[PDB]
């Protein structure tokens, strides 16, 4: 499963299952592809129906020259999850999140290549 | 004993079941940190998702005059830290 | 899963031999918080990788490369990196004057077209044999207790193995070099053409 | 602007081992795959032998029969799977630790590479 | 944001911003643009003055067409900052910044792409 | 350089700590992974420094003559791993050496190479795969350095230096037993001047 | 002479400091200017004198053979300025001395010279400008010395002395190697005798 | 009765490098002129370079050609303008007192030689 994959618009259907795994809801970035690169918000713009599925609110659709939906997974690396501080237990969860946090990272690099 | 110089080569201090601390050592010229946080990896009680805190002793270089170099420690991390000696190595050629 | 071939860093490692050599443990990183034996070994692990080096090896001498002048300045910089100029032939001439290279016999320091000298150049504590690795760690590990914390018995070994360490460098030198007295020589090889 | 993570050695003739330079943090992640016709995958149980940490030993001698004129060996990570899991009981090494990092950054090799 | 960026010189100016965060002054990488892709060696050929500030030194690129200068931030996976050894104490500075070197390593690789 | 944890145990390498973990005093360990033990991890330490330490000095079976590095066709420049201790040209003079980890052809001041090169490597080995004669050897060194940097005794510092010594005198037997090197037809320019 | 912080620092110098200072066991210093460490600049000041010394002794790059020394038209007498380490004449006797830090010519017992004279000079150089075989020299003689003075260890004391003896050979071998001298064609008598 | 801070060299043909006897608080404060036509002050940043804190290098070949037969080097130190200036902050050393009293005695140098 690539963690970037465009959908076909197909006219007016709301909703959009995404295969790929993601940490955090911020995380996933859908844009409008078609005429230029639009950005949406997370809330207002769209909603996630269930963790697999997303559905967009305002229906966009094949108007004003749109004809694909692109979804794609970005984890930020200034943005952690999980840090280290000196005092305190280092939990297995902790270490592991973080692991696949920056695994994340690079999954996306290959799959872009 | 005034007379003579002192060049000491390192300070030790000993905790019990105490956490992390840094012990800053100031010379006139630099400083330095060393700090002490965990149990050290590979051993028993570093094992993960355990209070980490316990008994030991720390052994930093401090080098330097013996009368120009300040040690300190300090520590903010949230757990205790009791001191239950220090001391220290130096060579002291008298003149 | 043992099949790995994951290497450590070298200068780390490096380092870490020298805090070990007197039994204190090792230190996970160089780079962050000031650490005095840290900044300790690594400072004299450079020297001693920068002393060794100048002493001069086969490997180590580059032979006949060019310097060239700067075009409208006509004057070669005579940088830190360079460990030694020497003239290719013998009597060597050129040597530092304000930080650019000095022809002492014709008193200009201005050139053109380029000399060729016998260039040492410094290099990393790796691009070195492993023979002079091991000498250059060995060398430092003895240079470490003499002077900050003085072990007597530390002292006594490391100086037996350093000899030994410097003995073995000199024969990968004569293995590295391969010099023959007979038609290797500049002088012999011409007498014996026959 | 080397490729650290693929790298083609000319057959020659008959050469029974190759050497691997890169870092890999499994068996399984070295690919090695015969050119010239097809990109033939080999299998490690009886087409390829490792013998050594570093180098392979190939069964067979291709050469410049069957067509196969290079051999080309690179690491591929899965980036489903990972070596090191941490579990509460277990004790913190530097095994442990090393392997989190080092197998995050082999995958980024292998797209900076193939770009 | 982005580790690939370019500077266009826009006069004799020896001073050029660097907005990604870096980790050591190896791993920023810089190349003269304009003519052909000149590499420079960067702890001689500039200084450091400030950690974002580069210095040409002397209104490097003039007519002869370097008037481009080209920011890279390439962090070397072969060379880690911190791979830890066993019988050290581990410290909330190494794990974050081994953390931040593959982050810095994804990073490069994902902008790459 | 690898790792100490790094290398696979062999009842081999547990035998040769435990001989190095003898020489301060400390008991000896029944298994090396999952344990605590700073001194074991030490012993491990020190026996890899060791080993490639005696290995680096050439030793017949350690030194291969001739054989071919290949370089890659697209890169056209060969790697220069740490894994090769020395690396010497086949004739007198060696003119290959390390720039950036790629083997570099100093009297050519090129570092790419066409249809590979056929050099004298010595090659790094584990502990195990190696000599019967030279593993007491290397625990023996390991064992002065190991009570050299913990806990330096000098009564077991004088012996092990006597046993490193003897160690030594029986691996150069080994070592012209193993060559069988004959000065009349071994020889590379005797064995010319017999022909008759 | 000069006063020790006169000199501009450079990393050459740096580590030179650093190296002194480690003699005694001090740490190293992370740069020169602006410091109120005293040891650093004792350290500034062996290290200059023994730069001093060092030079003094005739070296083949450190002497200038046959250079020029122009008076002044309207004074008629040359300056001989403490950055003149020796003044010697290119012929076996040696006719220039000192006479209140003007050159003096002894035989003719006049200060007052006309169109220059040819002589060989030793000139002071900083501790840069040197070779790198003489400034591990220079540095090991500087801290045996700065070792005395201040903190005078016997243990550190008989160590430095070895090293200070073998930093002498290794300059003296630097010398042989730099000069390049010829017994046979180079020798100013023997040259002569070889013509055929 | 001798003048420390002016003197002047014969050119006697091409010589690159004149050496300065007297001590100069600043580089800028050495002045180079040619003699033999007209005083004709020298450019630090290309007509003469220094090379060495005693000596400085001339680039082209002046000698009797251009007819300047002779080379004039002399010491004027600026009295407006203060080399070391003492701040609450600042500490103490040998070399900023040293250079006060002796900046101030080289002024009175020039005044007792050009007398």
């Amino acid at each position: 499963i690539k963690t970037v994959l465009t959908y076909q618009l197909d006219g007016s259907n709301r909703d959009f299952n995404i295969p790929f795994e993601y940490l955090a809801r911020k995380f996933v970035v859908v844009t409008l592809i078609g005429v230029d690169r639009k950005v949406l918000t997370i809330n207002t713009d769209y909603r996630f129906a269930t963790r697999t599925t997303i559905s967009l609110t305002k229906a966009w659709g094949p108007a004003d020259g749109y004809t694909t939906i692109e979804l794609r997974r970005v984890t930020s690396t200034t943005d952690r999850l999980v840090d280290f501080t000196d005092g305190s237990i280092l939990r297995a969860y902790d270490l592991n999140v973080a692991q696949i946090q920056t695994m994340h990272v690079a999954e996306e690099a290959r799959d872009l290549t | 004993e005034d007379i003579g110089r002192l060049q000491l080569r390192r300070a030790w201090v000993n905790y019990e079941n105490s956490g992390t601390f840094d012990i800053y050592v100031e010379n006139q010229s630099s400083n330095w940190k060393y700090t002490m946080a965990g149990a050290r990896l590979g051993s028993n009680t570093l094992r993960a998702g355990r209070l980490n805190l316990g008994t030991g002793q720390y052994r930093f270089p401090v080098v330097g005059n013996a009368k120009f170099n300040t040690v300190y420690i300090l520590s903010d991390e949230t757990t205790p830290l009791n001191i239950i000696g220090c001391g220290w190595e130096g060579n002291y050629l008298r003149r | 899963s043992y099949d790995m071939n994951v290497e450590t860093a070298a200068e780390l490692s490096a380092v870490n031999d020298i805090l070990a050599s007197i039994g204190e443990p090792p230190v996970s990183t160089l780079e962050g918080d000031a650490n005095a034996d840290a900044a300790n070994a690594r400072r004299i692990l450079n020297k001693i990788n920068r002393q060794i080096q100048s002493r001069g090896w086969t490997f180590n001498i580059e032979e006949g490369i060019t310097l060239l002048p700067d075009v409208y300045s006509n004057l070669i910089v005579y940088s830190d990196d360079y460990l030694s100029l020497m003239s290719t032939s013998g009597q060597s001439i050129y040597v530092n004057r304000g930080g650019y290279v000095y022809d002492r016999t014709s008193q200009s320091d201005r050139f053109d077209s380029g000399i060729t000298v016998n260039i040492i150049r410094l290099r990393d504590y790796d691009e070195m044999p492993e023979c002079f690795r091991y000498w250059i760690v060995t060398k430092a590990s003895r240079q470490f207790n003499n002077r900050f914390f003085g072990a007597p018995e530390v002292e006594g070994v490391l100086q037996e193995e350093e000899d030994e360490a410097r003995r073995l460098c000199m024969e990968y030198e004569m293995d590295y070099g391969g010099y023959n007295m007979l038609d290797g020589d500049a002088f012999t090889s011409g007498l014996l053409t026959r």
